[PDB]
């Protein structure tokens, strides 16, 4: 009846919420990974620039 | 008929729904691996190309 | 056209992976209608399924099933000797049809 339908409405809500949280965490992780890669690239570039200036 | 036996079909349908959700989650993880690596590599290639051209 | 005949209460909200199929006709094969509705398919809901109309020789009902159990429910209805009663839950259309009928009669008057 109503209780049985609600027992599965909760399941459907959880199913949607899992996907929503997965998407949100994926966006956050993409931002974090992009930031980390950019920081590594920037540090490498700064080191290369310092070495290039000294060699110049 | 009885609630227990009908619970069998109910649980089968619930398992179908949960398997669809697990497939969606696996798709999300596959995105976060493959597409995330692709995006990070594209950003790295662009940044490195610009920086090395400037160098 | 059932339109108002179908009961909108039995409709399943957020029917993404689940739906309600209406396949029921002759009452001669409705002797075990309770069990037939409770286990129409391999994952048929026993509670939500319900009958909205009951003719002298036939009955009309909607039984819940999974999203992928549409064709399976249709085949089970055919095996039980039911007739295709696709509805599409045109609740919005039913109101529009009633309004058009009201306008036509008023226009005729």
């Amino acid at each position: 009846q109503s209780q049985g339908i609600q027992q599965l409405l909760q399941a459907e809500k959880r199913a949607a919420e899992k996907v929503a949280d997965a998407r949100k965490r994926k966006a956050r992780r993409l931002k974090q990974a992009k930031e980390e890669a950019q920081m590594e690239v920037e540090q490498y570039r700064r080191e290369r620039e310092q070495e290039f200036q000294s060699k110049q | 008929l009885s609630d227990a036996d009908v619970q069998k079909q109910i649980k089968h349908m619930m398992a179908f729904i949960e398997q669809e959700a697990n497939e969606k989650a696996e798709e999300i993880d596959a995105k976060a691996e493959e597409e995330f690596n692709i995006e990070k590599g594209r950003l790295v290639q662009t940044q490195r190309l610009k920086i090395m051209e400037y160098y | 056209s059932l339109a108002e005949i179908v009961k909108k209460d039995d409709f399943v909200l957020d029917s993404e992976y689940l739906v309600t199929l209406l396949v029921v006709v002759p009452k001669l094969n409705h002797n075990d209608w309770i069990k037939q509705y409770e286990t129409l398919a391999e994952m048929v809901v026993p509670r939500s399924s319900n009958v909205l109309s009951e003719d002298q020789d036939s009955y009309l009902c909607n039984v819940t099933l999974f999203k992928k159990a549409v064709d399976d429910f249709r085949h089970k209805a055919r095996e039980n000797k039911f007739i295709v009663r696709d509805f599409q839950y045109n609740e919005e259309e039913m109101r529009a049809d009633k309004e058009e009928m009201n306008r036509l009669s008023t226009d005729k008057k």
